């Protein structure tokens, strides 16, 4: 029993490490087509793809696991991966100071017969709530789904859905909601508009927060970047990476790995210092269909997709669309961030 | 007292420290828009 716990712990460490690397690979892909602000949830994406794997089988499923950097996760047991997210969800749900909740919906077309084993496993691992839905009534379907997601994101993602493919048989939606409070809040009195350099030539004036206190930081001589920890309550933290130099310099995304991140954490020093950190609000959405194919996840989006763990009869289903939308607000009290990820399954 | 001045584009990661799970990952090149 003690050995099962140690082993499940090693497996969870591996899942986390690989999900971080998946995240960095995906950021890199997103940054090929987007030159501005970016934000998304690596955790949410892996959780969403793992949800889909319950419906998939054979090479369709295995290619998803490779794409998630989860090839040869230390065990080869049935349900191992979703059981890891379940175990991870139950522990993260217990730390009340963390402020992290998650959940899952399955919106199912009213005439589409689904395998009960699918419902059983989804409920077991992701506590998925099943909501029958008429997808041939576009505006009704849009409103109902949006209400559900609006409620569970506490209004931070009011309209995840716009267009409704009338051939949709199932939409899986995962959400993650994080409300973190800073361990050392910024006092709003000291927040003033200051200069932020957009590039070597242009500046703009932005609300800039002041923090004073013990903070962990380090300077990476090689990238010429400062790396700073901004901890929250309940053992979460934001890592901020700031390049000193703007110009022809290195795309950090090309070198971001867990090895590098661990090098920075290994070399952190704590000291009294002042931090000036801007307020910000992002709201980014990405169709992931094509990026994921760029990471080798392909069969699930093709007419070869095997999603016969899903249909009571007949798999001629595929995933037409995977969309994530993420909002984040940073201010003197903390950070609130919400991610909603949808996968649409069509005949 | 040392200063870190985040007055230019940056990356950010939000991690849960026990699991090491990366919850949110991004880049801010301009903090006045979405
Ligand atoms: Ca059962
Ligand atoms: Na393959
Ligand atoms: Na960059």
């Amino acid at each position: 029993s003690e050995e099962e716990k140690a082993w499940l712990m090693a497996s969870r460490q591996q899942l986390a490490k690989e999900t971080s690397n998946f995240g960095f690979s995906l950021l890199r892909k997103i940054s090929m087509r987007h030159d501005g602000n970016m934000v998304f949830s690596p955790f949410g994406m892996s959780l969403a793809m793992t949800g889909l794997m319950l419906g998939a089988t054979g090479p369709t499923e295995t290619q998803i696991k490779r794409g998630l950097h989860l090839q040869a996760l230390k065990p080869t047991k049935p349900g191992l991966l979703p059981s890891l997210f379940k175990g991870l969800r139950e522990t993260l749900s217990r730390n009340l100071e963390l402020g992290l909740t998650q959940g899952s919906f399955a919106f199912i077309h009213k005439d589409f017969d689904v395998k009960e084993t699918f419902f059983n496993l989804s409920k077991r691992y992701f506590d998925t709530e099943c909501v029958p839905m008429n997808f041939r009534n576009a505006s009704q379907a849009k409103r109902l789904m949006n209400h559900y997601i609006n409620k569970e994101t506490r209004g931070k993602i009011p309209k995840l859905f716009d267009e409704i493919n009338p051939e949709t048989k199932l939409i899986l939606v995962d959400y993650i909601l994080f409300k973190g409070k800073w361990l050392t809040p910024f006092d709003p009195v000291f927040t003033e508009v200051d200069t932020f350099h957009l590039d070597k030539y242009k500046t703009i004036k932005v609300p800039m927060m002041y923090g004073a206190g013990k903070f962990a930081s380090t300077f990476d001589k090689n990238f010429r970047c400062h790396v700073l920890k901004l901890p929250y309550q309940g053992n979460a933290t934001m890592l901020v990476v700031l390049m000193e130099k703007m110009g022809d310099h290195l795309a950090l995304e090309d070198y971001l790995t867990t090895d590098l991140v661990e090098t920075w954490l290994r070399n952190m020093k704590t000291r009294n210092m002042e931090v000036f950190f801007p307020k910000f609000k992002l709201d980014q959405k990405y169709e992931m269909h094509e990026l994921l194919r760029q990471m080798g996840i392909r069969r699930i989006f093709s007419p070869f997709a095997d999603l016969s763990e899903l249909s009571a009869t007949g798999r001629n289903l595929q995933v037409s669309r995977v969309l994530q939308r993420t909002v984040i607000e940073v201010d003197e009290r903390g950070t609130e961030a919400v991610a909603g990820i949808l996968s649409e399954i069509t005949a | 007292p040392p200063v870190i001045k985040i007055d230019r584009p940056f990356h950010f990661m939000i991690y849960e420290e026990t699991s090491g799970m990366l919850l949110f990952l991004g880049r801010v090149v301009n903090p006045t828009l979405l």
